[PDB]
RNA sequence: GCUUGUGCUGUCUUCGUCCA
């Protein structure tokens, strides 16, 4: 789910960049280091609002190293899944152990043990799919799944979904 | 930049919060449980798991890596283990405090003997300082020798008479005036009972006593689980070429663990109370002398050689202790010492430095476009010729030892690298003579490289240093940074120290034969001929070239 | 560099020189501290780039400090005597 | 107190500036009562535990600080010296910031 | 590795002519030779040396 | 004991807790290397000598400014506004004499360490501007009065507009202002030193600049400096004295070796 | 092994009198046995069985070897003493007294 | 990497059950609590965003940045290519595709009407912003379906859920 | 909050010796780490001498933040502090 | 075809050196 958050970043600048374009260079460095990153505490940062008018303040010279340290505060749009939440998804790959879906940048893996039995995986189908009498879910098909567990990595997030409950599956 | 990169942000310490360690915290921060007294597995290397030298506690060997963090010996800080005690024991440093708290509260229903209804108690409550608050509350509730079943309306009191508690050794005796005279019984107050009583104390009563619910809880003064320090705290030494001797702390921990196993086995198998008391007192003695071996009124724990055991407390006190000996003062690198000699032909702020000392000491200079040619000339000269250099430091921090480099003449320097060149002329250095009674005992001089093995001083600076040339020695310290060099040259320099704040008068003057000669030469009947006048005028550095009439 | 030399450098007002003497010319060490418990109980694998305080059960609020090795030894010896010296990088009030 | 100290110093002909002895007796009388230059005077203050333990009675001070859950704010020179930090004295009594406004020129 | 390390040598030119020494360090032409009587080690180019052999003193080029 | 004491940017002397030890360092806010022994000229002497040295009467012709030292000697007698200015100066000098003689220094001692050596500044001005020869001076009396009065309100130890700040600033420079007024008196300037306009302005500017340079610098560790300045003489050294008496004083011993009273009797 | 030289030793591990010695040079060569590692996987003549326990000359000293003593101790093992001789000429910084 | 405006949170002894992340129980943790603080320390509410609001905001910010970087002179691919960083480009491309293929409201005025309906309503004055975002995002059609997908709405039975859902479907472009 | 407005700054308008030493050291370190120089150097090469030349011409681009005992601070530019 | 190896104990005691 998307949210608005007030975030802060510590930026260290080498003395070779102490020029008139210091503010703009700090802005582009902040944009390159924030846009598209994935932090487990917050989720996924997609964009930073008012990216060209962010206040950077006055940098503090680190004693013994010369480099300046800047505290940059900004507001950004952040997306993070939650345990027990139902969201839409698009299937990206089909495998005997289960299917892999994509929810934006996040990839969600659903095992067969969380899939209803009537949706039997058909590897002979072109393309391979988990199909039932009235349902057929393959690559690129819209699916509604409920996030059960979230796994946090250093700079990555792994989510596990399920479709065994009602109002789930093919949509 | 001497440490490998880490993505954790670098900050400084702003606050130090003290407190006691809870058993839950000791178990949580531990990485292994220590239960095997045997240090070695089978006397065939590979120390036993669960022992006092478990490989998860950390690595103190070059070729081995820590099995907890995966880092080498240089980077691993060491990790703690824990050791569950069969019976709780007193912490030797808190026994009087435990006694005072026992006086302050009620041994049956864990409540203070007095409430806020007493105005003096309210005033004792009002003071913010925990030490003084505890002192006042203790001064009040010490007199009160009976828990009040009803309000002096029931305050929850159980009504029992409060015993008189007296310390003897590490054992507390509670004398109950059991029900004019009767037969009073004094029974041992075992640590488990006091621990159970303390555990029932409410948080608000804990706050009233000056303890803290979050950091300093009264029942945490009783040791139920012992943290095991990593090998970095208690390293082993190499007595000879083959045999290696264990540290005193390791032997004491082995004794503690043996006593713990003894207590446990004794309790499990068969329990004559006298033998339980003996072995549990042995365990208490071992735990107490592991932390404090200077306990008054009892014999010290001794080594097999007869020398007393070196406890943790004795590591932290005295001139050679941790604080005085390794934190407030320590041994440092980039320093030199030799005999001092006089030099009439040196400036006031100059020091003569032997060539060997200048070759040994170095300053790391950053390669820029203002000095790259001079620095590469120094690199070509090498570590054995003055002026030369000893090391080239890459931006990533890798050192290039110019001694063992076969292509030192083919080393190209990039901007931003560092060259550890030899000490050169006009480098600021700090100069010092012990004892350092005042701030003029340390002054910054300028280097002049000279032959022979003595330091050379102008004779006018011998007064602030209180030095003479009959065998004295002085120390020299080389700054290692641009900021530090600027600090030395702008704050501690010899010309800036001529006038002292102690008596608002100079501390340096004309002395010895210069004083005698200036008296003799300025007498009224001293006359000088033209040739000697020309020589003396040419000897003046500041002379303007005009001979006076 | 004894205590009296330290007092003379304090009287000169040269804080940078004193810090450099006592750290760069001596036992300079780097440790990691939890941002919650303030203890030196972080298990850092720098090449694996994973930090964790198992007690506080956190992986994100962790900092690095530059302290003397003797200070690290003192804190570990204090911990061995059941005292908890907690190092925090912010003030409270 | 100043008169007695001045007598002791000046008997043998020595001279010390007034401000030093003034500062000494002002420290000795600032708390409303006489504070001796001893462990009984210095270490009964509200200063940090790390600063007090480095003078005398190190282990007792540390045990008391642990039992009382003392918070050391690390403002003294001794705490920063023993933590290897820039002490807030002399050249460390201020901060240096980068002047972005001037750099435009 | 040079074939002249830890070998008795004689100096044939310069201010130390005719002094017996032992080669201790040899990186690029500047052989480090310790002097038998003066307790010191001096740098010297390889051109100024004479390496002992089984048949009298041999020059540097005629030995390597 | 004194290690954590430092002078702060507001001028106060404080410890690590922020408790104030001194509201101004040295009660004058000066550095210990910037003071020299100087004599205060209003303290010693008799009333006749003080009156002869400082009083200028524009009515009586034989007790006025000499006519060969000033070019305006003609149109000076008979003025009343100028006589009022001179009377105000003399009353200020009398107030200074009373203050120093009755409150500050009661035994008549007048050689004390103060900043800005005035004798050196005056002789430097004389050498620079060639103030020799019997040439008359173009320095008017109101110029002297207003210059000295303005100089005595620009010696900034503390900055600010608060009334407490102004009171502390006036307190901190009392003795130095007494010294300056005792030296830079109208009769003294006109007759003993023989300054002209350029020399006078140079002296005023130099006094202001040198006083600004003599203040203590914030960040000074004056506690350690005081500790070393007291302990250094102790190294080189019937009433107990010396090191045992210093130990008695610093330990605040209850039973000293030689207790004694100093009893003063009434005059008769 | 150490960083010093070993070419001045004889077959018996002892230096001979009359040889020049500089700092760190090895004057007594001694080894102690060590249980061999898994190098019996095949190392024809280059598998380590000994650890070096040699005696170097003091780093700040140099001189000439004056006399070498060889005998046996009370227990019955070998026992060596090496004496070094040098001449010290007065120079700046040397202490004299009447 | 980035640090939140909420700090402190030091060691204690008590443990609470309102610490684990759970959408059903409406326990979003401290960093996503209902009460937040801005850079000035003033009171601030948690700002949830539906896919329509999020899509509008990201499109507006991206086109503003593209216009600013081009000297003030619509395609999703070029707009994504405006940003720097290959991994960042892939992430913004994936978000743009996900938003485009599930955009319930592609018009600013429809999104404004939806936000006004879901905010100014008396029943929605008690509704959590996460519930509002979920309702405006998932596009549910039935009260029972909404309760099953969103368990939090089961305990709030004082909400005219059915008519709000029908209004949302009406505002939804078929 | 903690910042003090430029009109009501009450600290001394002169550069103290500790501030001068720290500013010279920091500027020399920055110059030695390839920072742009704001003065014309004739033949000077030593970073400390260049920093001193910059200080004499009031061209050092650094700000001194002076801390009061209560926690507040005043910001002073190196170009508006009088240097002897 | 042949290639150069990469480090150090601890704890006490005594006698001394320069100040004091
Ligand atoms: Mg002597
Ligand atoms: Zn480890
Ligand atoms: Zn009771
Ligand atoms: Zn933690």
């Amino acid at each position: 789910m998307f949210f608005l958050k007030d975030l802060s970043l510590i930026l260290t600048l080498h003395p070779s960049y102490f020029g008139p374009q210091m503010n703009q260079y700090l802005r582009e460095k902040l944009l390159t280091d924030v846009e598209g990153t994935c932090t487990g505490q917050f989720g996924y940062i997609v964009t930073v609002l008012d990216g060209m008018n962010i206040d950077v303040g006055k940098g503090r010279i680190i004693p013994g190293s010369g480099s300046a340290e800047f505290e940059v505060k900004y507001r950004a749009v952040v997306w993070k899944p939650f345990k027990g939440e139902v969201v839409d998804a698009i299937v990206s790959n089909v495998s005997p152990i289960g299917f892999f879906a994509d929810v934006g940048p996040l990839n969600v893996f659903v095992s067969t043990r969380l899939i209803p039995d009537n949706l039997v995986y058909n590897p002979s189908n072109s393309p391979p799919a988990y199909m039932s009498n009235d349902e057929l879910i393959t690559k690129g098909s819209k699916v509604r799944l409920k996030v059960v567990g979230t796994r946090t990595d250093v700079n990555e997030i792994y989510a596990i979904g399920s479709i065994k409950e009602d109002f789930l599956g093919a949509i | 930049s001497q440490f490998p990169y880490s993505s954790a942000p670098l900050r400084s310490v702003k606050e130090v919060q003290f407190g006691l360690l809870s058993p839950e915290e000791i178990r949580a921060i531990s990485v292994v449980k220590i239960e095997y007294p045997e240090i070695m597995d089978e006397s065939r290397q590979r120390p036993r798991e669960g022992g006092l030298n478990d490989p998860k506690l950390g690595s103190i060997d070059r070729n081995f890596k820590c099995q907890t963090c995966g880092e080498g010996m240089a980077e691993c800080p060491g990790h703690f283990g824990h050791m569950e005690l069969a019976k709780p024991v007193f912490h030797i440093g808190f026994i009087p405090k435990i006694k005072k708290v026992c006086e302050c509260i009620c041994m049956n229903c864990g409540k203070l003997l007095l409430d806020e209804t007493n105005p003096t108690m309210a005033q004792a409550i009002r003071i913010r300082d925990p030490k003084k608050r505890f002192n006042a509350v203790w001064q009040l509730c010490k007199t009160k020798m009976v828990c009040e079943a009803d309000a002096p309306v029931s305050r929850g009191g159980c009504g029992n008479t409060q015993p008189v508690v007296r310390k003897d050794g590490m054992k507390l005796w509670g004398t109950w005036k059991k029900s004019r005279d009767a037969q009073p019984e004094r029974k041992l107050l075992t640590p488990g009972e006091i621990l159970n009583v303390f555990k029932h104390i409410s948080p608000e009563d804990c706050f009233r006593l000056g303890f803290n619910e979050d950091y300093a809880r009264p029942e945490w003064m009783i040791i139920t689980v012992l943290p095991v320090p990593p090998p970095q705290v208690r390293p082993s030494i190499a007595m000879d070429e083959t045999t290696q001797g264990q540290d005193d702390l390791t032997h004491k921990l082995s004794d503690i663990l043996k006593a713990n196993i003894n207590v446990q086995k004794l309790e499990m198998d068969g329990s004559p109370q006298h033998i339980i008391n003996e072995v549990e007192q042995l365990l208490q003695f071992h735990v107490a002398t592991y932390m404090d071996n200077d306990i008054a009124g009892q014999p010290q724990a001794l080594q097999k050689s007869g020398r007393p055991v070196k406890a943790i407390r004795a590591r932290l006190k005295g001139k050679e202790g941790r604080l005085r000996g390794n934190l407030m003062g320590k041994r440092v690198d980039f320093s030199a010492r030799t005999v001092i000699s006089g030099d009439p032909n040196l400036e006031l702020d100059q020091v003569g430095v032997p060539i060997s000392i200048a070759k040994t000491l170095s300053y790391p200079e950053t390669v820029t476009q203002y000095n790259i040619h001079r620095l590469t000339e120094y690199v070509r000269n090498g570590p054995n010729e003055h002026p030369g250099a000893k090391y080239v430091i890459r931006d990533n921090g890798d050192r290039i030892d110019l001694r063992y480099h076969k292509r030192a003449g083919d080393i190209v320097l990039q901007y931003g690298w560092k060259v550890e060149r030899h000490l050169m002329d006009d480098d600021p250095v700090l100069f010092n003579r012990q004892p350092s009674l005042h701030k003029m005992s340390m002054m910054a001089h300028r280097v002049k490289v000279m032959p022979y093995s003595t330091f050379r001083l102008n004779l006018s600076v011998t007064s602030p240093y209180n030095a003479d040339f009959d065998g004295d020695e002085m120390n020299l310290h080389v700054p290692q940074s641009e900021e530090t060099r600027a600090e030395l040259s702008q704050l501690c320099a010899v010309p800036l120290q001529i006038v002292s704040p102690q008596s608002n008068k100079p501390v340096m003057g004309i002395v010895q034969d210069t004083l005698c000669g200036v008296r003799k030469m300025t007498l009224r009947d001293t006359f000088i001929e033209y040739e000697q006048v020309m020589n003396m005028l040419f000897w003046v550095p500041s002379w303007d070239g005009v001979v006076p009439q | 560099f004894g205590e009296m030399e330290r007092d003379c450098m304090i009287a000169h007002g040269a804080a940078g020189f004193l810090k450099e003497r006592l750290m760069e010319a001596s036992d300079a060490f780097r440790v990691h501290v939890c941002g919650i418990c303030g203890l030196m109980s972080v298990i850092a694998n720098l090449k694996k780039n994973q930090f964790e305080c198992r007690s506080c059960k956190n992986k994100t609020n962790i900092y690095q400090l530059h302290i003397p090795y003797a200070a690290k030894l003192l804190f570990q010896e204090l911990m061995a005597m059941n005292i908890a010296p907690r190092l925090y990088t912010e003030r409270s009030g | 107190l100043y008169k007695e100290i001045l007598n002791v110093i000046a008997f043998d002909g020595s001279y010390v500036n007034y401000r030093h002895m003034a500062l000494l007796v002002d420290v000795m009388t600032s708390r409303g009562y006489l504070m001796a230059i001893t462990r009984h005077g210095i270490n009964r203050a509200d200063t940090g535990a790390l600063m007090r333990c480095s003078f005398e009675e190190t282990v007792e001070i540390l045990f008391e600080a642990g039992a009382a859950a003392e918070l050391d704010d690390c403002r003294g020179v001794s705490e920063n010296v023993m933590l290897g930090q820039l002490a807030p004295m002399g050249t460390g009594a201020f901060d240096v910031m980068i002047d972005e406004k001037l750099l435009t020129s | 590795r040079d074939p002249t390390l830890n070998k008795t040598v004689k100096i044939r030119q310069g201010g130390y002519k005719g002094k017996i020494g032992i080669v201790k360090e040899a990186n690029g032409d500047r052989f480090r030779v310790e002097l038998h009587n003066p307790n010191k080690t001096i740098p010297i180019p390889c051109s100024f040396l004479l390496i002992e052999s089984t048949h009298g003193w041999v020059p540097y080029e005629d030995f390597v | 004991a004194l290690e954590d004491i430092m002078v702060h940017y507001d001028g106060t002397t404080r410890n690590s807790l922020g408790d104030i030890i001194q509201f101004l360092y040295g009660e004058d806010g000066l550095d210990g290397t910037q003071v020299e022994r100087q004599t205060i000229d209003t303290i010693p002497g008799s009333d006749k000598a003080f009156h002869k040295r400082y009083y200028v009467d524009l009515m009586d012709e034989k007790n006025s400014i000499k006519p060969d030292v000033i070019e305006y000697a003609a149109d000076i007698l008979g003025d009343v506004e100028l006589q009022k200015e001179l009377n105000s100066e003399y009353e200020q000098l009398v107030s200074d004499r009373k203050f120093l003689r009755e409150i500050v220094f009661v035994n008549g001692d007048h050689n004390w360490p103060l900043p800005v050596n005035l004798r050196r500044i005056i002789q430097n001005a004389q050498q620079i501007f060639h103030l020799d020869r019997a040439k008359a001076s173009d320095l008017t009396i109101p110029e002297i009065i207003h210059g000295v009065r303005d100089l005595c309100k620009k010696l900034f130890v503390l900055r600010g507009e608060n009334e407490l700040i102004k009171e502390a600033q006036q307190n901190a420079t009392s003795l130095f202002q007494c010294l300056v007024r005792a030296r830079l008196a109208t009769r003294r300037i006109l007759e003993e030193f023989r300054l002209n306009r350029d020399a006078f302005e140079w002296v005023l500017g130099t006094i202001e600049a040198q006083f600004q340079r003599s203040l203590v610098h914030p960040g000074e560790m004056v506690g350690v400096i005081a500790a070393q300045s007291i302990g250094e003489p102790a190294t080189q050294m019937n009433v107990t004295l010396g090191v045992p008496r210093l130990k008695e004083i610093l330990n605040v011993a209850k039973n000293i070796k030689t207790p004694a009273l100093t009893v003063y009797l009434d005059r008769e | 092994l150490k960083h010093g030289t070993y070419e001045k030793l004889d077959e018996d591990g002892l230096i001979a009198p009359g040889v020049r010695v500089s700092g760190d040079d090895i004057i007594i060569g001694k080894t102690t046995p060590i249980p061999p590692d898994t190098e019996e996987l095949g190392q024809r003549t280059k598998y380590h069985t000994k650890r070096d326990a040699s005696t170097p000359l003091r780093s700040t000293e140099n001189g000439i070897v004056d006399q070498v003593l060889l005998t046996t101790n009370q227990e019955g093992l070998k026992f060596v003493k090496v004496r070094m001789r040098t001449t010290k000429v007065p120079q700046i910084g040397d202490k004299f007294a009447s | 990497v980035s640090t939140s405006t909420v700090g402190a949170r030091r060691r204690r002894a008590k443990q609470q059950v309102d610490d684990e992340e759970n959408a059903t129980l409406l326990r979003l943790g401290p960093e996503f609590a209902l009460k937040q603080y801005d850079h000035d320390g003033n009171e601030h509410d948690l700002i949830a965003l539906s896919l329509s609001e999020s899509r509008l905001l990201i499109r507006e910010a991206l086109k503003a940045r593209s216009r600013a970087r081009n000297g003030g002179v619509i395609d999703d691919d070029e707009l994504a290519k405006v940003t720097s960083g290959a991994v960042a480009n892939g992430v913004v491309k994936k978000t743009l595709d996900y938003l485009n293929t599930f955009a319930r409201f592609k018009d600013e005025e429809t999104c404004t009407a939806v936000d006004q309906l879901l905010h100014n309503s008396s029943d929605c004055s008690v509704l959590h912003p996460f519930e509002i975002a979920q309702l405006s995002s998932l596009g549910c059609e039935d009260v029972d379906e909404a309760i099953t997908l969103i368990p939090s709405l089961a305990a709030k039975k004082e909400v005219n859920l059915q008519r709000i859902l029908d209004e949302l479907n009406r505002l939804e472009d078929p | 909050e903690l910042a003090i407005l430029k009109e009501e700054r009450t600290t001394t308008p002169y550069l103290t010796k500790y501030e001068r030493a720290r500013i010279l050291g920091t500027r020399a370190l920055q110059i030695s780490m390839n920072a742009p120089v704001l003065v014309d150097i004739e033949g000077e090469t030593d970073p400390l001498q260049i920093a001193m030349k910059e200080l004499s011409q009031r061209k050092i681009p650094l700000v001194i933040r002076r801390y009061l005992p209560d926690g507040s601070y005043e910001d002073w530019g190196c170009d508006e502090l009088i240097v002897d």
